[PDB]
């Protein structure tokens, strides 16, 4: 994703230049060809959880759970099966 | 104007709103006129000019004939006839009394202008041999030597 962002931006810098140079052939070729091409590629990869990069509203809950031993989480997809087979 | 009108006619885009579109349109126009000073046809090729609603490739590909060029530009060529005549009238000198015609300005290289001159002067032939844009400078140089 990162790579795609970099590429996009380079093309944007080139479209600026085409306008600086008055190069039509490349002006819109970049402005509605190459730039949106990579932009779309970026966007397609862009959705790409685990260790995102910021303290969400559940890292606090996990700290509180380590504290006091009281578990207050989100039923993390493995315990929600034991809490269904509890009776059996 | 013709290029924009035909571009728009095909794509629905106002090229006058893009200054870069307009600068190369002027370059293309200049050279189109130049080519039509001897050719009966010239080709304008400005690909990917600007951006439409669907980001579709907008390639300006137009054929300007010298006949079309005149159909268009004669609105302006005709503007010259009146002042040519007003000088003739102000001096009381017919075209048959003119010893020599000098055309200056590069636009006089056009056959549309040349032929107009031929009508204007009764066929009395303009002197070729010095580039029309350079003519005046040439004379000046000459006077600079004559003078000193």
């Amino acid at each position: 994703v990162r790579d795609l962002k970099e590429q996009l931006e380079a093309l944007r810098g080139e479209s600026e230049r085409a306008e600086r140079d008055g190069d039509l052939a490349k002006a819109a070729e970049l402005r509605y060809g190459r730039i949106p091409e990579v932009e779309k590629k970026l966007d397609a990869a862009l959705p790409q959880v685990m260790l995102k990069e910021e303290v969400g509203p559940d890292d606090i809950a996990d700290v509180v759970s380590a504290w006091t031993g009281i578990p207050a989480g989100r039923l993390l997809e493995g315990e929600t099966a034991k809490l269904l087979r509890m009776e059996d | 104007d013709w290029l924009v009108d035909k571009f728009k006619g095909t794509s629905g885009i106002d090229l006058t709103k893009d200054k870069m579109a307009m600068q190369r349109l002027r370059e293309a126009a200049e050279k189109a006129k130049i080519e039509l000073s001897s050719s009966q046809s010239t080709s304008i090729n400005l690909p990917y000019i600007t951006v439409d609603a669907d980001k579709n490739p907008l390639f300006l590909d137009e054929q300007l004939t010298r006949a079309e060029f005149q159909r268009i530009t004669q609105d302006l060529l005709d503007r010259t006839r009146k002042p040519f005549q007003s000088v003739i009238a102000d001096t009381g000198i017919s075209v048959s009394e003119i010893d020599h015609v000098v055309l200056v300005g590069g636009s006089t290289r056009m056959p549309a202008v040349t032929d107009l001159v031929k009508e204007l002067t009764g066929g009395k032939e303009p002197n070729k041999g010095v580039n029309p844009d350079e003519v005046v400078a040439v004379g000046a140089a000459l006077q600079a030597g004559v003078l000193k």
